């Protein structure tokens, strides 16, 4: 029984590295190990990222990986020998693809259904509040599970707000309702 | 819905200054009422033929005879040439 798929390409590293160490949870110690281990990427910003190359070595990205572990206790249970694979298998380059995905299955988990609530401009605390609850307590989510909720400003649309979430989605903006009303129009 | 509401109340009220009530058009600079009405009222008899093709000729037949009621010097002419053409037949 894996969870929410992450569909094949390079998130089969991080879907993989998931059923195995939730075999035994450990996950979310695995989960704060990768966003350590991506914080010190990111904390080492030249050379950490800059470093993911792939035209080094087999040996000198092993020992970036031991630079990895020589720092204090970054890396932690199997997330080592997932880049001891990786650094072999020499797909570090893609490796801030699998943290991210990893914090979408982790927060799948926890039941996160992060949204979106679309404008062209942002918009006031009140109006954010009452939508989110709506949602919240609406029967997308089964409650039990949070719900996030992210506005932002589109210019390619023309106004309105459109929300979405758990590929479902309302639109009763402006700009498409201009569209149904030139189509409509647009016959004999 | 206030959009669809006020979208839908422009979009009847803008042209009802052109069809409801004739104020002509304020956003036209050129007037609507001059030219279907007036200049192209006669449009299809300027696409026709006016006088002869929309008012349609309701003409007298062009009466024709017979041959001229002459029986004689004719037929006893075909009778002649008929005795000619049975001494080629």
């Amino acid at each position: 029984p894996p969870p929410v798929r992450l569909f094949g390409v390079e998130g089969t590293y991080a879907t993989a590295l998931y059923q195995a160490a939730a075999k035994n949870s450990s996950i979310d110690a695995a989960f704060q190990s990768l966003q350590k281990v991506e914080s010190t990427v990111k904390k080492n910003p030249k050379l950490g990222h800059l470093l993911l190359n792939p035209a080094l070595s087999l040996k000198d990205r092993n020992s970036v990986i031991d630079a990895i572990v020589e720092t204090h206790k970054n890396l932690d249970g199997y997330v080592v020998n997932l880049l001891k694979v990786l650094s072999e298998n020499n797909r570090l380059g893609c490796f801030e693809k699998i943290a991210s995905d990893f914090g979408v299955l982790n927060d799948a988990h926890n039941g996160l259904l992060k949204g979106t609530v679309t404008s062209a401009e942002p918009l006031d605390p009140k109006s954010f509040k009452r939508i989110e609850k709506a949602l919240s307590a609406s029967k997308l989510v089964g409650q039990g599970k949070s719900l996030k909720l992210e506005n932002v400003v589109k210019p390619e649309i023309k106004g309105g707000l459109i929300v979405e979430l758990g590929d479902k989605t309302v639109d009763l903006s402006i700009s498409t309702k201009i569209q149904k009303l030139n189509k409509v129009l647009e016959d004999s | 819905q206030d959009l669809y509401l006020r979208e839908l109340k422009d979009t009847k009220l803008a042209p009802s200054t052109l069809q409801d009530a004739e104020g002509n058009v304020k956003p036209w600079n050129p007037p609507q009422k001059p030219n279907l009405p007036e200049l192209e009222l006669q449009g299809p008899e300027a696409l026709k033929a006016y006088t002869e093709q929309n008012v349609e000729t309701a003409h007298v037949a062009k009466e024709s005879e017979e041959g001229e009621s002459e029986p004689i010097e004719e037929d006893w002419l075909v009778l002649d040439d008929a005795e000619e053409t049975k001494e080629s037949h």
